[PDB]
Order: structure tokens, then C-alpha cells, then sequence
């Protein structure tokens, strides 16, 4: 935490670099929080960005209504 | 007889900066004899580490709960048309690299040895995305996204629903939709000017940050205290004083540092309790008068509340409450009921008013004269048991149909 | 574990200090031991008081929720349950309380066309509690939480002004049973 590992699977984050876990471009549900917008989980262990949720863009119109 | 749209600013802190403190680094540092000596004190450092991990996880929990109220991210339509209403100040700016609306940008600009600061899990970007999704949900779905799947609804229909919820009929909306939109835009501009011109509007977050900085600075400065010893330096005492008593002197120094650290931890825990209480209050306000209409009076806005727009803030949240305020009152003469044909007529939802020679029924929040009829009135008993009743005839909406 | 801490002394047992060391400074050693244990007890008591404040706040919140949406119906949104709250079941738990909330969740939405009002005979008609819904050819009225279409009738609509001031209004007739009941 707060220590640069270049002067003491490498993925440098704002809090610090992670050794032993590979970064994945795809994002899934987070399990073990870490900080600075990144966290790691077990699936081997991988790290990914935050997953806010499934994208759902509603079609907004001036004359459209959705009655349940 | 008239109404105005006013925007009020409410600021509630959410969390502070996460801090981690190490006892063996803050007290003495790189002394092996100090490390050997502190093991005889028990597990006080373990208790401190547990307390700081607890405060960090509580800060993370409340900052996750106060913002991630929905699991679906909604996006605004590309067409920025809402029946004349303007939302460019609250909607995020695509030109900004951080995808932040200028209100949040102004709010961010107005806020300025073992110890370390943990970066928050919920940083600025996803907090801004959550606020944008909440704004899209409350501008395109109303309260439907907060009670299930998002349902499309026009903005004037949502305004009519909110006016019916607070107790205003839909007739005054379509006749003054342009006036309402202009008043809302003027109120948004005025509150933006007031926010930009008043540096004391963000006082709560400012004093929270100042208190945290002062506490950290005082904790740092407390290391250079004598604490009854000859000097605040450890190595000169170790290499100059006879160890037999030098052990007593260093024990007094480290126990004074431990007392200062325990006081700092207690103050941080009390501040964390206050912050958790404020965050719970903000979460209740978000549940009440952000994701839906709230019937509470003077809870999250002065006057008849309509809706609230959450805005991202550094270590806090700012709400833009929009309220309904009546104005331009006029004097009228009222009666408890109307005695017609030996029967008393009581209004179902209105009130009988008189301008001096004629009587009319009007809404409880707006002036709109209507002819007293049988559809909006009910008959219960005669007109002599009541006190203060007057004389008036009741027009029958059915009689002229069969009169001819 | 606090009883096992020497606190800088030579032993963790006060009897050993009393029977092992000279009393003139064994008094000071015992004073140091008891003041260290007193400080540990003070720290534990402060932690207990902080936990008591947190538990009191949680219990007050639980009592407020039980007075809100257990003894009656609550109109608050997402206060004690996701969705339109209906009622709840209070249950007993060890050192806690569990509520089995029952809520109303709308589902299976359908796309429809809506209008702000209906202009009939030069007058604007607004729904009293529903909304105007069109399925493609005819206009109906239903509630905002369910799909129960009905014929446009003056019983559930009120007239306030003309249709020349409103925006986005459509043309449709308004059914009234007075004409068929008086035709015969
Ligand atoms: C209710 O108040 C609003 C403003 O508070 C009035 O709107 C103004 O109307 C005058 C002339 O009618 C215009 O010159 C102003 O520019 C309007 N102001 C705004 C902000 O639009 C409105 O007329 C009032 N209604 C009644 C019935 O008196
Ligand atoms: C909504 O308000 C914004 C500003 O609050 C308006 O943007 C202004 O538009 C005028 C005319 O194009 C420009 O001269 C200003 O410089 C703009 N201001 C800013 C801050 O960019 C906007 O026109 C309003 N209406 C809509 C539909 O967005
Ligand atoms: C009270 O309001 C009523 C309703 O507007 C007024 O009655 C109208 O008055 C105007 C002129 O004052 C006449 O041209 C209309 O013919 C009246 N309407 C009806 C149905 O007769 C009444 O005058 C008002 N009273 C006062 C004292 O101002
Ligand atoms: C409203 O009208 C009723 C009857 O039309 C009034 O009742 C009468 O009042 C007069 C004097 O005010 C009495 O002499 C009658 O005996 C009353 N008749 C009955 C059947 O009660 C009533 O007083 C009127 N209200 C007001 C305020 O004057
Ligand atoms: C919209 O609803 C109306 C009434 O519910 C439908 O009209 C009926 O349609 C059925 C289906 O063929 C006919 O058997 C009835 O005779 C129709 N009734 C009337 C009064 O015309 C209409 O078809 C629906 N439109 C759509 C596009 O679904
Ligand atoms: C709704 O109906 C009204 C009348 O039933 C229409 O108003 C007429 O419009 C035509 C052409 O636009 C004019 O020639 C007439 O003079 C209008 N009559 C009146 C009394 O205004 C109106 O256009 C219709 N609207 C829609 C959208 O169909
Ligand atoms: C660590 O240092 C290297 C160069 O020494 C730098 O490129 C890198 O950005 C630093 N990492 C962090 C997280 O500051
Ligand atoms: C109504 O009348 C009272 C006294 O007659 C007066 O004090 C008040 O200002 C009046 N209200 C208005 C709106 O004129
Ligand atoms: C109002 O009060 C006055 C004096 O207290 C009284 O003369 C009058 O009858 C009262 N009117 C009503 C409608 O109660
Ligand atoms: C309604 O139509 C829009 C686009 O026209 C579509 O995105 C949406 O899924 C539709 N709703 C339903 C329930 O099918
Ligand atoms: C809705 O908007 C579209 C495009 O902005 C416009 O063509 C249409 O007339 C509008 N309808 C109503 C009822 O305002």
C-alpha cells in the first residue's frame, strides 16, 4: 500500500502494484475489495475493474408509456 | 393564486479519508530494542490494527450503500428535449475528460512515518457514473425504477403525477408548462450563481476536512513531545543514559505515545460514528425524496417537495431539492357547508370560498373557481346541526338535460 | 490476554512480584501494573461505549421500522424493503430481529402511446386518477400500476378549460351513458 515496487503477473495500480494476480480487461462481480477502483477475485486469481451493473438504456419519448 | 419554483442546496457528508497507522513505526520506528519491548505490552497494536480495519470497512460499507442504490446503469437519451425544461447543468458534459457535469466540477474545485492514506474503493469516476444513472432513472422513469424495472414516462406526465401526489390538479400544469419550465431554469441559474458566489455553502465538508487535517497534524506533532523525559529523541537517550533507568525513560515515552495514539483512535471512532449517522441520514433522504415522492414536511426541503437531484461531491453528497412554494395569497370568505333544500353539502376535496357576492369551490393549494355541483359534493344530514352555514343554491348538472 | 502482559515488569503475577522483589520499589512496580491494567480497562470501556452507541442507534432504527411498516402500512419508498411495500412479518432472532418483508413488484411492462388530455367538443378532459392509454386504434384509461383499460367516461374525468392551451393533445370522443339512457 503506497509503496512503488520498482525501487523496493505485475499490474501497477494507484495504491500499488499487484504480484501474483493477472489483470483482465473483462469485468465481473467483485469478491475481495482492494481499493483505487480495482479488486481481485478467485475464479487462479485475477483482478478486474468495477462492474457497476448491466447496461439498460431506456427508450425515452414524449408520447411513449410502459403500463405494467 | 400563484406559485414559484425554488431550488435549495443540502450538503451531507458521506465519508472521510481512510487512514492506516502502524504502532511500531509511529512510536519509535527502526529501533530493535523498542520492537522487543513493545511485545511485553500485550496486543495493543493488534487492537489498534483491528480498530483501523473496522473503521476502514465501515467507511467502505457506508460509501457503497449511500451511492449504489440501484444495480442498473441508465443512460440519458441523445435528444435533450423534456418539454421545454433544461437540465444541462446537472447532466454530465461529454466534453469534460472526467465525464462530470459543471456543477460537480465546481463542487470539486471549491474543495481543497507509518501514517498513510488509503485510496477509497469508490473513487470519483464510478460515483459520477452512479449519480448520472440515478439522474437518468429519475428523469426517464420517475419512481418506477426505484420499485422495480424501469418504465418509460414523459417528463410532464411525471410532473403531473408528482403534483397529484402533493395535492395539485393537472389543470394548472398544461396551462403553465412553459412558465413552470422558465421558473425552473431561472431557479437553477440563480442557485448556480449562489453556489459559485458563496464559499460558505460547502461549510460542512470543509470543516470535516479541516478537522481531519488538524487531527493528523496534531498526531504527527505529538511525536516530538518530551513526555517527562530528558529529550524527545530515543537514540541519544539510549546511547547516553544508563540502560537500567533508560529502560524506564523509554517505557514512559512509549506509553505516553500509546496514550496519545489511543486518544487519536477514540476521537477517530467518535468522528466515524458521527459520519455513519450522517451517511445513514443521507441514505434515508435518498430513499425517501430522491427515488420517489415524499409526503414528509420539512424533511429534505422547505415547502412542498417535488424532487431532488443528487450531485457528486468530494467526501460528501450535495442534493438539489426542488420545492413547490405558493405565493400571492388573496382574501376570501369561507363556509363550513352549503344548506340547499334543507340539506347540507360538504366538498369532497375542495373548500367553499367567496369573493363577496358569489361562492365557488377551490383547491387546497391553488385558486380556481368552480360552480358548486353534486359531483364534487356529498350530502350527510341536514343544515341546522352545523354552525356557521350560509345560504346558496346548488346547480344540478343533470337537470337541464331533461328540462328540455 | 491483557492479564498476560508484563507491562515492562519482570512477571505477570502480582503475588510473584510481592514475594520476589523488595517492597519499597515493589510498591512502584505494583502501581505501574495496576495503572496499566486500569488503562486497558478504560480503553475496553470506551470501546464498549462506542459499540453501545452503535447498537442503540441500530435498535432505534429497528424500533422505528417496526413502528413504521410492521404495525401498519408505510408509504415510504425503499425504507424497509425494495419496491412498493405491503406489510412484513416480525421474527425473533438471537441478539437481533429479522423482518420478512412483503412487497409489490410490477412486471411484464408493455409499450403504449399516451396523451396529456382529450379534446372533446372544444373542451379538455383530464383523468382524475388514471392516464390515457392507446393500444393503436382506441384510447383507454387505466391506473399507473396495472393494465385495466376502460372506456373513456366522464365519471373518472374532469373538465377544466379548453384544449387550445394544452400541448400534444389528440382528438377522441368521450363516451357518456346519458345519451343512450335518454335516447330510449
Ligand atoms: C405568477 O408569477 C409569475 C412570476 O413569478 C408571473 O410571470 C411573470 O409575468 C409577467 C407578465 O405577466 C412577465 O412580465 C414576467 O416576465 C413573468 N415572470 C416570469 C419569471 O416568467 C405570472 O404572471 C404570475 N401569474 C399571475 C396570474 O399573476
Ligand atoms: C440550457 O442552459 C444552458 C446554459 O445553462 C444553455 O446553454 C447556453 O446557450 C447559449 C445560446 O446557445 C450560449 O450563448 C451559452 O454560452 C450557453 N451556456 C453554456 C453554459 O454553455 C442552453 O441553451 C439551454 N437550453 C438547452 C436546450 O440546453
Ligand atoms: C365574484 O366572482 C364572480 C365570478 O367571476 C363575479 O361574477 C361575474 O362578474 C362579472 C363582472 O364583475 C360579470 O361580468 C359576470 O357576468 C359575473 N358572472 C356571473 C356568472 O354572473 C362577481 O362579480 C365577483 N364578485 C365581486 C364582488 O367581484
Ligand atoms: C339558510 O336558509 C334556511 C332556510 O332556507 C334558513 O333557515 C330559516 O332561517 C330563518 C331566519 O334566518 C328562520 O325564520 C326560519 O325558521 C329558518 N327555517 C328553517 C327551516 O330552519 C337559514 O337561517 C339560512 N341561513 C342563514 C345563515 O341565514
Ligand atoms: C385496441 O383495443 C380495441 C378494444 O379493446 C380493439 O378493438 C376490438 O378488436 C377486436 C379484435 O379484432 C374486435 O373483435 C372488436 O370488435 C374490436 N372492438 C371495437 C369496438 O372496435 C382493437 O382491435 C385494439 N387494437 C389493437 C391494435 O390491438
Ligand atoms: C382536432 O379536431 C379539431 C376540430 O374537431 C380540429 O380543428 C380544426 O382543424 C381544421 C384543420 O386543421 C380547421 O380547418 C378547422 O377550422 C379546425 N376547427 C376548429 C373548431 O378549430 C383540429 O385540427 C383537430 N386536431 C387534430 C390533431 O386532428
Ligand atoms: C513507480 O515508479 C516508476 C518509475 O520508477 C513509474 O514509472 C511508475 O508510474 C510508478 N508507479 C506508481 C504507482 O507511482
Ligand atoms: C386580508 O385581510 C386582513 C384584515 O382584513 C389583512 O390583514 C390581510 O393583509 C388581508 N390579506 C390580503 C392578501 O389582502
Ligand atoms: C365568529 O366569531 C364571532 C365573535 O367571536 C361571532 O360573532 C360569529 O358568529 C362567529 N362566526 C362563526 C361562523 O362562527
Ligand atoms: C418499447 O420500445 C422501445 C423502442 O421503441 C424498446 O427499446 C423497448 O424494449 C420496448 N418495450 C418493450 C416492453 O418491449
Ligand atoms: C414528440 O417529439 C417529436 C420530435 O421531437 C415530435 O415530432 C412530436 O410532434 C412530439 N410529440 C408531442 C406529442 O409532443
Amino acid at each position: 500500500q503506497g509503496v512503488n515496487c520498482t525501487e523496493v503477473n505485475v499490474f501497477q495500480t494507484r495504491a500499488g502494484c499487484l504480484i501474483g494476480a493477472e489483470y483482465v480487461n473483462n469485468s465481473y462481480e467483485c469478491d475481495i475489495p482492494i481499493g483505487a477502483g480495482i479488486c481481485a477475485s478467485y475464479q487462479s486469481i485475477i483482478a478486474y475493474t468495477m462492474s457497476l451493473g448491466a447496461e439498460n438504456s431506456v427508450a425515452y419519448s414524449n408520447n411513449s408509456i410502459a403500463i405494467p | 393564486t400563484n406559485f414559484t419554483i425554488s431550488v435549495t442546496t443540502e450538503i451531507l457528508p458521506v465519508s472521510m479519508t481512510k487512514t492506516s497507522v502502524d504502532c511500531t513505526m509511529y512510536i519509535c520506528g527502526d529501533s530493535t530494542e523498542c520492537s522487543n519491548l513493545l511485545l511485553q505490552y500485550g496486543s495493543f497494536c493488534t487492537q489498534l490494527k483491528r480498530a483501523l480495519t473496522g473503521i476502514a470497512v465501515e467507511q467502505d460499507k457506508n460509501t457503497q450503500e449511500v451511492f449504489a442504490q440501484v444495480k442498473q446503469i441508465y443512460k440519458t437519451p441523445p435528444i435533450k428535449y423534456f418539454g421545454g425544461f433544461n437540465f444541462s447543468q446537472i447532466l454530465p458534459d461529454p466534453s469534460k475528460p472526467s465525464k462530470r457535469s459543471p456543477i460537480e466540477d465546481l463542487l470539486f474545485n471549491k474543495v481543497t512515518k507509518g501514517l498513510t492514506v488509503l485510496p477509497p474503493l469508490l473513487t470519483d469516476e464510478m460515483i459520477a457514473q452512479y449519480t448520472s444513472a440515478l439522474l437518468a432513472g429519475t428523469i426517464t422513469s420517475g419512481w418506477t425504477f426505484g420499485a422495480g424495472p424501469a418504465l418509460q414516462i414523459p417528463f410532464p406526465m411525471q410532473m403531473a403525477y408528482r403534483f397529484n401526489g402533493i395535492g395539485v390538479t393537472q389543470n394548472v400544469l398544461y396551462e403553465n408548462q412553459k412558465l413552470i419550465a422558465n421558473q425552473f431554469n431561472s431557479a437553477i441559474g440563480k442557485i448556480q450563481d449562489s453556489l459559485s458566489s458563496t464559499p460558505s455553502a460547502l461549510g460542512k465538508l470543509q470543516d470535516v476536512v479541516n478537522h481531519n487535517a488538524q487531527a493528523l497534524n496534531t498526531l504527527v506533532k505529538q511525536l516530538s513531545s518530551k513526555f517527562g523525559a530528558i529529550s524527545s529523541v530515543l537514540n541519544d537517550i539510549f546511547s547516553r543514559l544508563d540502560p537500567p533507568e533508560a529502560e524506564v525513560q523509554i517505557d514512559r515515552l512509549i506509553t505516553g505515545r500509546l496514550q496519545s495514539l489511543q486518544t487519536y483512535v477514540t476521537q477517530q471512532l467518535i468522528r466515524a460514528a458521527e459520519i455513519r449517522a450522517s451517511a445513514n441520514l443521507a441514505a434515508t433522504k435518498m430513499s425517501e425524496c430522491v427515488l420517489g415522492q415524499s409526503k414528509r414536511v420539512d424533511f429534505c426541503g422547505k415547502g412542498y417537495h417535488l424532487m431532488s437531484f443528487p450531485q457528486s461531491a468530494p467526501h460528501g453528497v450535495v442534493f438539489l431539492h426542488v420545492t413547490y412554494v405558493p405565493a400571492q395569497e388573496k382574501n376570501f370568505t369561507t363556509a363550513p357547508a352549503i344548506c340547499h333544500d334543507g340539506k347540507a353539502h360538504f366538498p369532497r376535496e375542495g373548500v367553499f370560498v367567496s369573493n363577496g357576492t358569489h361562492w365557488f369551490v377551490t383547491q387546497r393549494n391553488f385558486y380556481e373557481p368552480q360552480i358548486i355541483t353534486t359531483d364534487n359534493t356529498f350530502v350527510s344530514g341536514n343544515c341546522d346541526v352545523v354552525i356557521g352555514i350560509v345560504n346558496n343554491t346548488v346547480y344540478d348538472p343533470l337537470q337541464p338535460e331533461l328540462d328540455s
